[PDB]
This record gives structure tokens, sequence and C-alpha cells, in this order.
């Protein structure tokens, strides 16, 4: 928010600093529209940890 | 705490063995590889991801 | 009887009220607006869609 930085494992990415990125990663519509992607490895879900 | 679903359950069969996973899955998201726009491998990795 | 999970909700949402869905999601697929191999219409209905 206000600064538009790509973090950690996308600050290397998106800026180039690094070619591949192979992750537990999420796909998003803002993900997507700056860097390309893969196929999903897994199918997964938000769960709950109690 | 929510989280990613096999994050929670890689640690309900690890040996502290106090937390659980409860109900399902509240989405659906993906793990991909994080790759440049118009990548120099991406198009090899989107076949051999598959 | 195995069926997906919206369509096990709203069979239970209807009032005979004796069916119940136990555990989660086993996967988690997706449904989307499909036309065949050279339908030109599938792009502009794909952004229609997003």
């Amino acid at each position: 928010a206000d600064t538009k930085i790509w973090n950690g494992m996308v600050g290397e990415l998106v800026y180039g600093k690094a070619d591949i990125a192979i992750a537990p990663l999420t796909i998003t519509l803002v993900r997507e529209e700056v860097i390309d992607f893969s196929k999903p490895f897994m199918s997964l879900g938000i769960s709950i940890m109690i | 705490y929510l989280l990613e679903s096999t994050m929670n359950e890689y640690i309900e069969q690890r040996k502290p063995c106090d937390t659980m996973k409860v109900g399902g899955n509240l989405d659906s998201k993906g793990y991909g590889i994080a790759t440049p726009k118009g990548s120099s491998l991406g198009t090899p990795v989107n076949l051999a991801v598959l």
C-alpha cells in the first residue's frame, strides 16, 4: 500500500534480481499482472490452525 | 491462526502433535513457479511442470 | 455418495434435511465457461468473467 514495492521473493523476481522462483507462492490477480507464472503444484485452501 | 492448508497439514503430522486442522479449505489457491513476464524459461517450464 | 462441494451444500439446504457432508474438500477443481477450439468468443467471455 501507498508505495507498491514487491517485498520478498517477488522483490527479487519482479525487479529482475533473479530469474526463476521455485517456492510455495500464490498466483493472485495482482501477482499475475507483473510477472508470468507456471501451473499450480497442488490445489489448496485457507485452513484454520488451533 | 489461518494459513495454507498443506502447511497446516505438515505441522499436524510433525510430532509436537498439539496442532489441529479443523473444518476444511476456505479458498482455492495455486502454487506456481514465479517466472519473469515473457520468461526465458517459462514455456519449457509450463510443460515440464505438467 | 460422492459429489462436488457446492452441489452437496444445496441439497443440504433444501428441506428434507436428511443429508450431511462429512470431511472437507478432497481436492480443488474449478468451474469455467467453456468454448471450443477456434471459438472467437472465448477470449472476450474470459475477460467478461473476470
